[PDB]
DNA sequence: TCGGATGTATATATCTGACACGTGCCTGGAGACTAGGGAGTAATCCCCTTGGCGGTTAAAACGCGGGGGACAGCGCGTACGTGCGTTTAAGCGGTGCTAGAGCTGTCTACGACCAATTGAGCGGCCTCGGCACCGGGATTCTCGA
DNA sequence: TCGAGAATCCCGGTGCCGAGGCCGCTCAATTGGTCGTAGACAGCTCTAGCACCGCTTAAACGCACGTACGCGCTGTCCCCCGCGTTTTAACCGCCAAGGGGATTACTCCCTAGTCTCCAGGCACGTGTCAGATATATACATCCGA
């Protein structure tokens, strides 16, 4: 289950674009798909520990709030 | 002879353009897709909300936007127009958060 | 059908809003963007109070403490124009009745 | 010396200034010539607000000059 | 014995926002043994006057692009534009928003 | 005419050195130092327990919310260490 | 009659003390209500973590041939391990100094 | 008593040692205005968080405690003197 | 003929003196000169006690010091070994601060 | 490539000020008992998540020519490091003084608590206008000459 | 310097869904009254923060000289960029099944509150030795020849 390679070149090159670059070299892509994984789990870790507290299946919309805001990278407008 | 633009010119055209806007940049399913695969290893038959998804992806793309421009400004500091994975390393460095 | 109420600033931000541009409506995601805005905002403020209480060993919460609290947290020209208002609201709340 | 201001009535008001008036001082004058009560009328000049803790000598209003009023509720 | 007709809390200081709701939430958010008679009406002063202002500056923003109604977008350039404001919420995203366009002087063409 | 009473965190944390280095003394500001850091430790644990007590919609802290807050506060091999320490604590003292 | 009495910390077998804490959490404005169990898991977490930092420290001071611990040695103990550096990011410790280190481009050729 | 022009009591030995202190090997000419700038702004707001805490206290000697809440509320706050 | 060191070492030999010591660097009177001097301007006729100023001239040292760590690594990724200003604006703009 | 000169680490004596320990006692923690509401547990409803099937079309992947940017090498001159003689003020050790922080009494005004009740605020329905979409033409740029 | 193509924006017609407003009703904010204690005010006592004066000596200052590095310029080579063609899977619409989230009622037991008793931790006083200084010496290291 290799799906880290979901995230196409493509992609990475419009949200370079959006962040103002002009020109990018040949292995930003590996760099950035370690920086996103690792982001992403600590965020995910969190949630499930809040999950496995409150007793519950589905983790909620809420408790991803409360672990991105624990981090100090506080979220607006989904349902806070 | 075939109307040809001159390398540089398209990449003004789409920075304009793609910052003019405010969508999302990542297709949906292979960011579900990823998510799972990761929450699968802290505990197993997990189930999702899809708001609890799009929270996610809002907040990865801002990090990664915000993480670009830093590192933009890293490599036009050392007299250079190519990004480079060290500039990446040095903004991660200074900002705290790679050890 | 059994349904919970919910509580939210929806109609105050509303009145605001009608009260500044005569002419202008709102989205729902603004609407809930507000919201969180202001809950985030009150949280703090009330927060620092608390702790600022209890540093002087006391167990009541008064204006003064919001006062000192709202001089901390906020910016300059914000914080002054805040301290007008709310000592504004208060004299005028004591002078009714 | 003399400002002019377009109020939100369409209709233009002179006031007699100088350029080291303050602005409590034009805000007196706009009491005692309408009434509008100092709380409520906010002036732009040059697209920039003017602070009641300031000189209009700050603000750089010269002859012939002329202020935008705006008016917002502000019930007691 | 005649009860008289009730006035809110609210209608005596001139203001808005709920003094009672403030209020409640203040006693039972376990923030302090006992809640003095003049917090509440301070607190939602001083809220009123931020959602006044943020509110302001974003129909302002609406207004210049030629539409009727308030969107996520509007709120992000209100806020980013102005030093206090950007300030206050410095570490915070909100959805929808973008980024203000800004490309850095000297990738731009030369000549 | 003699002062107040000050309280502190000395005599535990003397007793634990004594326990594991028998023959190591301590000076002064090391011993603020300690006392400081076991007071923001606790402040820390028990704010965010407080906070989670009250997403839940309940009104009391148990064990449980201490579990968590640890989870959630410390890295992995001291939260994981922690957590022994305070299960077997509490069955301890449970049993008796 | 009574029978005599015997500290929760002695019945816990622990070296902190277990009413203290049950005081200042009831007394510092936490929640409603207050379990009978909290307060041994803090002082077991709290003597294990004052435990884990005396040790380290105490090992940095008897490497310098002393028999006294000094705010240097604590900053040397937590500095050079991972976990209890990651847990003390933000804070600065008086009369600490730094790590010696030196970048390798500045050294002589 | 009045004082003035007490920013150039930092002198540039003092901030040659915190630079070498600090790993540095060689130094320009022009950082130390640039230095006394950032150090001016820094105590600048601690300063005036300090004397915050203290006024709502109806007092009138700065303590060491407003001092070590005043640097906890900007988050790097410090061990070896209290609280 | 007298005994001269080449440009460099007494550098390296000051790095190693002031990274095994502790002690305070930036002398105290002139430090507690300017304390009173800054605070001077929002509230007339305060006095101090020497605890605080001991505790704002530790903090400000060791800011003073990460900030000047950060500013070396700055000017060393872009081939360089002298420090220059906009190292430190660099530095500082990227730490979040305006 | 050796050898002289300088700075640092090693070993010994010594005397002081802080650390370790014994007492008195008084305030806070422990033992015993009640009462009352918070939370666990079993049962019911139905909403939202997971899964699959077909098309269709835009987005991704592959390949190619080439121009512009990254990087190595070299010459120059200027600013910065090192050492020396001179001047300045920080640091220590006392001496006086008084403003102000900390503690003790007391006494009242303010906030918690409880019963009756009534109007503010929330959920459901609906209806139409502001915005999204498609087609067309004027405009503003770039890049060859 | 000038001119032929592409990409972008302004304008007009049109259709759809969600934003604004209207009813109905139930729960929480008001009004009125009582009672207990939290804190505001006044007085007293003793500490530590400010001011001063003199002397010593270490540190800051100014100056001369030499050299190593920051920077501009030139050349080479190769690796991203723009564009065309083929492949593929994302997205949208629809249809089924059922697990788990969300209420509701009931009951036992866990914690708050009160009283009585006594011992553990804190302030105070005292002794003595760990280590900071001073002195002398051996060794590691740097720059020239």
């Amino acid at each position: 289950r290799d799906n880290i390679q979901g995230i196409t070149k493509p992609a990475i090159r419009r949200l370079a674009r959006r962040g103002g670059v002009k020109r990018i070299s040949g292995l930003i892509y590996e760099e950035t798909r370690g920086v996103l994984k690792v982001f992403l789990e600590n965020v995910i870790r969190d949630a499930v520990t809040y999950t496995e507290h409150a007793k519950r299946k589905t983790v909620t919309a809420m408790d991803v709030v409360y672990a991105l805001k624990r981090q100090g990278r506080t979220l607006y407008g989904f349902g806070g | 002879k075939p109307h040809r633009y001159r390398p540089g010119t398209v990449a003004l055209r789409e920075i304009r353009r793609y910052q003019k806007s405010t969508e999302l940049l990542i297709r949906k399913l292979p960011f579900q897709r990823l998510v799972r695969e990761i929450a699968q290893d802290f505990k197993t038959d997990l189930r999702f909300q899809s708001s609890a998804v799009m929270a996610l992806q809002e907040a990865s793309e801002a990090y990664l936007v915000a993480l670009f421009e830093d590192t933009n400004l890293c490599a036009i500091h050392a007299k250079r127009v190519t990004i480079m994975p060290k500039d990446i390393q040095l903004a991660r460095r200074i900002r705290g958060e790679r050890a | 059908r059994r349904k919970t109420r919910k509580e939210s600033y929806a109609i105050y931000v509303y009145k605001v809003l009608k009260q500044v541009h005569p002419d202008t409506g709102i989205s729902s995601k603004a609407m809930s963007i507000m919201n969180s805005f202001v809950n985030d905002v009150f949280e703090r403020i009330a927060g620092e109070a608390s702790r600022l209480a209890h540093y002087n060993k006391r167990s009541t919460i008064t204006s003064r403490e919001i006062q000192t609290a709202v001089r901390l947290l906020l910016p300059g020209e914000l914080a002054k124009h805040a301290v007008s208002e709310g000592t504004k609201a208060v004299t005028c709340y004591t002078s009714a009745k | 010396m003399q400002i002019f201001v377009k109020t939100l009535t369409g209709k233009t008001i002179t006031l007699e200034v100088e350029p080291s008036d303050t602005i409590e001082n034009v805000k007196a004058k706009i009491q005692d010539k309408e009434g509008i009560p100092p709380d409520q009328q906010r002036l732009i000049f040059a697209g920039k607000q003017l602070e009641d803790g300031r000189t209009l000598s700050d603000y750089n209003i010269q002859k012939e000059s002329t202020l935008h009023l705006v008016l917002r509720l502000r019930g007691c | 014995k005649t009860r008289a007709k009730a006035k809110t809390r609210s209608s005596r200081a001139g203001l808005q926002f709920p003094v009672g709701r403030v209020h409640r939430l203040l006693r039972k958010g376990n923030y302090a043994e006992r809640v003095g008679a003049g917090a509440p009406v301070y607190l939602a002063a001083v809220l009123e006057y931020l959602t006044a202002e943020i509110l302001e500056l974003a129909g302002n923003a609406a207004r210049d692009n030629k539409k009727t109604r308030i969107i996520p977008r509007h709120l992000q350039l209100a806020v980013r534009n102005d030093e206090e404001l950007n300030k206050l919420l410095g570490r915070v995203t909100i959805a929808q928003g973008g980024v203000l366009p800004n490309i850095q002087s000297v990738l731009l063409p030369k000549k």
